[PDB]
């Protein structure tokens, strides 16, 4: 019985620019098993209307997703993805870092 | 094009 | 090289009705297909264009070997869950790849066929697609049970006509997005940390296929141990993303270049800060 706890990247589709749409994105890769819940936030509070891609998985047996929305960057507005996995004995948060 | 099904485990 | 690739998973959930069974297809990097049991109403679903135009007959077959192969994985994570003697309490996974890839020639070059069973390497076709390969007792199980049904024998007829008979049918019908590469976007990006250490970090943007190399170099000589490597991830648009970070002295930038190959590029890149 594996467990395998994910690994959390948040960014954007495109280079972030203040005013102009884009894509937020939060990859989770690299899990066991496959159950796991992955919510977007935005100033801390949960962004409805996320969407997410296909249960995959990669060569060595470890589940991927990508979970996105669309939304606006502005210079002050904070957006993050938490992330609930078995592994995980409290939910993790990783905020987006512009980078 | 799928493979076809074939004998479970 | 091009590839047709399948992944299924299948995972129990006593208490909770029938397991659920997920398929999803791929041609290369490009998924086109998805299946979910668990969908509000399931069946073979388009994610590429170049299967859309497929009609309704094709759907249709596609939709009802995913419905049949959901029932028989059902049947062996039940009968995996006896191999083991595990309990009836709780969910285990069963995942399967396979695939047909094509040389350089355009013709058959590989085939696979592997099995896991909660997150572990249970039984394989051997790369001859004619013996098997059984991780434990268990799979030895299985194995004498397919040998006895030339299950081989079957899968090497897909993998070996079937599968490339679609997968040269797919790269004619989306030939404009899956014959073509796009080159990755780059730039390099400094971050000082103290008086002695700095961090200069060099970005990919945008490029299909996923795979690419990125390696930092020191006075032309490739520094592979210093250099820190993201796991590469999807655009959302059919694209991937990269970056590769060093750490360098401060002060010593300039004799750190970034090397980016890809398929898109028709020379290799050699960025400087």
């Amino acid at each position: 019985m594996i467990q395998r706890t994910p690994k959390i990247q948040v960014y954007s589709r495109h280079p972030a620019e203040n005013g102009k749409s884009n894509f937020l994105n939060c990859y989770v890769s690299g899990f066991h098993p496959s159950d796991i819940e992955v919510d977007l936030l935005k100033n801390g509070e949960r962004i409805e209307k996320v969407e997410h891609s296909d249960l995959s998985f990669s060569k060595d047996w470890s589940f991927y997703l990508l979970y996105y929305t669309e939304f606006t960057p502005t210079e002050k507005d904070e957006y993050a993805c938490r992330v609930n996995h078995v592994t995980l004995s409290q939910p993790k948060i990783v905020k987006w870092d512009r980078d | 094009g799928a493979d076809g099904v074939g004998k479970s485990a | 090289s091009h590839s047709m690739r399948y992944f299924y998973t299948a995972v129990s959930r006593p208490g909770r009705g029938e397991p659920r069974f997920i398929a999803v297809g791929y041609v290369d990097d490009t998924q086109f297909v998805q299946f979910d049991s668990d969908a509000a109403s399931p069946r073979g679903e388009p994610r590429a264009p170049w299967v859309e135009q497929e009609g309704p007959e094709y759907w249709d077959r596609e939709t009802q070997k995913y419905k049949r192969q959901a029932q028989t994985d059902r049947v062996s994570l039940r009968n995996l869950r006896g191999y083991y003697n595990q309990s009836e309490a709780g969910s285990h996974t069963l995942q399967r790849m396979y695939g047909c890839d094509l040389g350089p020639d355009g013709r058959l070059l590989r085939g696979y066929n592997q099995f896991a069973y909660d997150g572990k390497d249970y039984i394989a076709l051997n790369e001859d697609l004619r013996s098997w390969t059984a991780a434990d007792k268990a799979a030895q199980i299985t194995q004498r049970k397919w040998e006895a049904a030339r299950e081989a024998e079957q899968r090497r007829a897909y993998l070996e006509g079937t599968c490339v008979e679609w997968l040269r049918r797919y790269l004619e019908n989306g030939k404009k997005t899956l014959q073509r590469a796009e080159h990755p976007k780059t730039h390099v990006t400094h971050h000082p940390v103290s008086d002695h250490e700095a961090t200069l970090r060099c970005w990919a943007l945008g490029f299909y296929p996923a795979e690419i190399t990125l390696t930092w170099q020191r006075d032309g000589e490739d520094q592979t141990q210093d250099t820190e490597l993201v796991e590469t991830r999807p655009a959302g648009d059919g694209t991937f993303q990269k970056w590769a970070a060093v750490v360098v002295p401060s002060g010593e930038e300039q004799r750190y270049t970034c090397h980016v190959q890809h398929e898109g590029l028709p020379e290799p890149l050699t960025l400087r800060w």
